[PDB]
């Protein structure tokens, strides 16, 4: 019944400070070292800091030395993490971890993590750009088209094709967070290549946080630039 | 419930000729904590700024060489950990066929092999403690003072140490080991007397092995506690006694080594006590589950 | 600091796999303190091997840990559907520091492997009129779901302005991924061609679009 619960995450502005919390229970908290681990959206696990049982010693990884402070309050069974000045690369999931019972060189219990999303953006409706089918986009009896939903905040956005008439071959990708702090995603349909001139395909972009409803027809690339 | 030992960090060993105590936890040697303490002393003196290089190179290498050496004994650690798990667990012990006396001899054999490994692998590392000590003495010679050495840094570290001393719960530690050893010796006596009437040797033997390890850990707990208590008392007396504004350069060299030794032992013991307190809490839950199995 | 792990390993239910983890003489090779953690989507990471070889209670015998030189290994015997997860090695790095590996996705194969289909889109005329340029490279119908995307501008690699989504399962249990390259319109016109490089299961496929 050992549980670790991270807290303090969400949407945070770059250049400001952030303090994350880790509520521990089910074990004697004041007797174990603790660690902060983070995972970037597309990268692996990154070890950040360690603090001793009674909080008198703290050590850091080279990539985060001078940027963070690990700390604890053994009277409330809570571990803390202080980021001095948030950067774009701090967008990540931050895991709280307990020193393992079998020895100090492993961690036997981790928390579920909390999501830190660093962005300075206000609410913004997206720009929809068409991804047109062409010779480079056609192979055999299939053709790939789509819509590019760019520069919005916050998540999510819904994408349908011809007011839900299309279903087969439709794949709407997850959103990516850019260096600007705005999300981007694209939806793609694979349809017969011969039917491109006799059919009109439209995406139905809805970004309700901005009360946005955009329809963009996607037509095949005529001629050359 | 709890019926298996998961952590055997409580075993330690001491050197035969220079008598350094080796812990399975970093920094393994209390002398490393003294080298850590000399960083704080060296940051307050212009002349000994070069120690930042010495600590980052000689001290931290010794630390990592020590942790590497302890890691060389992970195999001997698992071998004695397997015997502990067998001897403490009746259900696990019944799965094999050797007597309790045969396996208890193997445990003693593997316990000393593991303890001996912790010392054999650290012999070269222990030889560095001396040379880092003397290197720090010669470094304190470059102080420009002679008969005028200010003791402000000396008494400022003492004031900090008195704050750090109060963070460790000494009264709670002392009350715990007194009630623990009291209960422990009672159950040992109770097991010795109910043993003749109950035909359950395996469970009683599992209780007696756990009491044997409990006795070992109680000894390590008591050893560090009064060592912690001694360094706290001596440094406290230094805060109460005379407070000269200035001493000679050689009295100050003895000063920093004295409080550095006392404080290094206090935190080394504090490290061990936190570990040993977890071992006694664990062994007591095991011996309680065994007693419930015996009487029930 | 980083321990290098294979991006993808796979096997069918019942056979073995082996995840390598190559470190340096200052971490994996210096200590006997390598760790192994299993990670499922939305689940807390779980310790499977500590101290190079030892298993915590509750970890099956199938999970095995070894080490040779600067490389540690994790062997999973008799694969099961539960074993499909991300695995990370971890090693003490000295002076109270640790270092994790890149991470290996284990997939227990439920269908035959499938190389991806790659379709690259140049910036739309609509977006270029707005003084923005984004290149969209779509990766579809690949299994197992693990891919590495590279971008090169006039045959020279370019990592700035690159974003890539993690592989997402399609309705046919195959995976899809997407990578975006955001440029200024001046960069897009000042190059002869751009390329999206997609590596999956040890084979690389390429697609080029040109502003001309």
């Amino acid at each position: 019944q050992v549980q670790l619960v991270e807290s303090g995450g969400g949407v945070v502005q770059p250049g400001r400070s952030l303090r994350l919390s880790c509520a521990a229970s089910g074990f004697m908290f004041n007797s174990y070292g603790m660690h902060w681990v983070r995972q970037a959206p597309g990268k692996g696990l990154e070890w950040m800091a360690f603090i001793s049982y009674d909080g008198s010693d703290d050590y850091y990884g080279d990539s985060v030395k001078g940027r963070i402070t690990i700390s604890r309050d053994n009277s409330k069974n809570t571990l803390f993490l202080h980021i001095n000045s948030l950067r774009t690369e701090d967008t990540a999931v931050y895991y709280c971890a307990k020193e393992s019972n079998y020895g100090e060189n492993a961690f036997d219990v981790w928390g579920h993590g909390t999501m830190v999303t660093v962005s300075s953006a206000s609410t913004k409706g997206p720009s929809v750009f068409p991804l047109a089918p062409s010779s480079k986009s056609t192979s055999g009896g299939t053709a790939a088209l789509g819509c590019l939903v760019k520069d919005y905040f916050p998540e999510p956005v819904t994408v349908s094709w011809n007011s839900g008439a299309l279903t087969s071959g439709v794949h709407t990708f997850p959103a990516v967070l850019q260096s600007s702090g705005l999300y981007s995603l694209s939806s793609v349909v694979t349809v017969p290549s011969s039917s491109l001139g006799t059919q009109t395909y439209i995406c139905n972009v809805n970004h309700k946080p901005s009360n946005t409803k955009v329809d963009k027809k996607v037509e095949p690339k005529s001629c050359d630039k | 419930s709890t019926n298996t030992t998961d952590n055997i960090d409580y075993f330690d060993i001491s050197d035969e000729s220079n008598y350094y105590l080796i812990s399975q936890l970093r920094p393994h040697f209390s002398n490393i904590y003294f080298f850590d303490e000399f960083k704080r002393y060296a940051s307050y003196h212009t002349e000994i700024k070069r120690y930042e290089d010495i600590h980052k190179t000689k001290v931290n290498s010794l630390l990592n060489e020590a942790s590497r050496a302890i890691g060389i004994c992970n195999r001997a650690k698992n071998t004695v950990k397997g015997l502990i798990n067998i001897l403490e667990n009746p259900q696990k012990f019944k799965t094999q066929r050797e007597s309790y006396d045969v396996k208890l001899r193997q445990y003693e054999e593997k316990k000393e092999a593991f303890r001996g490994c912790l010392l054999n692998k650290n012999r070269k590392n222990l030889d560095q403690i001396k040379k880092i000590n003397n290197e720090i003495r010669d470094l304190l010679e470059k102080l420009k003072c002679s008969q005028d050495c200010q003791t402000n840094v000396y008494f400022d570290m003492i004031k900090i140490y008195l704050v750090d001393f109060k963070k460790m719960p000494y009264e709670n530690y002392d009350t715990f080991i007194k009630q623990y050893k009291n209960s422990y010796l009672s159950g040992v006596d109770m097991i010795r007397k109910i043993e003749k009437q109950i035909d359950n040797p395996v469970t009683i033997n599992a209780i007696k092995f756990t009491q044997k390890e409990m006795g070992y850990i109680i000894d390590r707990f008591e050893y560090h506690l009064q060592k912690v208590k001694h360094s706290i008392d001596q440094v406290t007396a230094l805060s109460d006694g005379v407070k000269p504004k200035q001493v000679t350069k050689n009295r100050l060299k003895e000063y920093y080594f004295n409080i550095g030794n006392y404080y290094s032992i206090f935190k080394f013991g504090k490290d061990s006590l936190n570990m040993l307190n977890k071992a006694l809490i664990h062994k007591e839950k095991i011996v309680h589950n065994l007693l419930g199995e015996l009487f029930g | 600091s980083a321990l290098t792990q294979p991006r993808s390993v796979s096997g069918s239910p019942g056979q073995s796999v082996t995840i390598s983890c190559t470190g340096t003489s200052n971490d994996v090779g210096f200590y006997n303190f390598v760790s192994w953690y299993q990670h499922h989507p939305g689940k807390a990471p779980k310790l499977m091997i500590y101290d190079v070889t030892e298993r915590p209670s509750g970890v099956p015998d199938r999970f095995s840990g070894s080490k040779s030189g600067n490389t540690a290994s994790l062997t999973i015997s008799g694969l099961q559907a539960e074993d499909e997860a991300e695995y990370y090695c971890c090693s003490y790095a000295g002076t109270y520091t640790f270092v994790f590996g890149h991470g290996t996705k284990v997939t227990v194969l439920g269908q035959p492997k499938a190389n991806p289909t790659v379709t690259l889109f140049p910036p739309s005329s609509e977006e270029l009129q707005a003084n923005k340029a984004t290149l969209v490279c779509l990766i579809s119908d690949f299994y197992p779901g693990a891919v590495t995307v590279a971008w090169k501008a006039d045959s020279s690699p370019v990592k700035a302005g690159v974003e890539t989504t993690t592989p997402s399962k399609q309705s046919n249990n195959k995976y899809a991924a997407s990578s975006y390259l955001s440029l200024t319109p001046e960069q897009w016109k000042s190059h002869r061609s751009y390329s999206c490089q997609v590596t999956h299961e040890g084979s690389t496929v390429e697609k080029t679009v040109a502003p001309t």
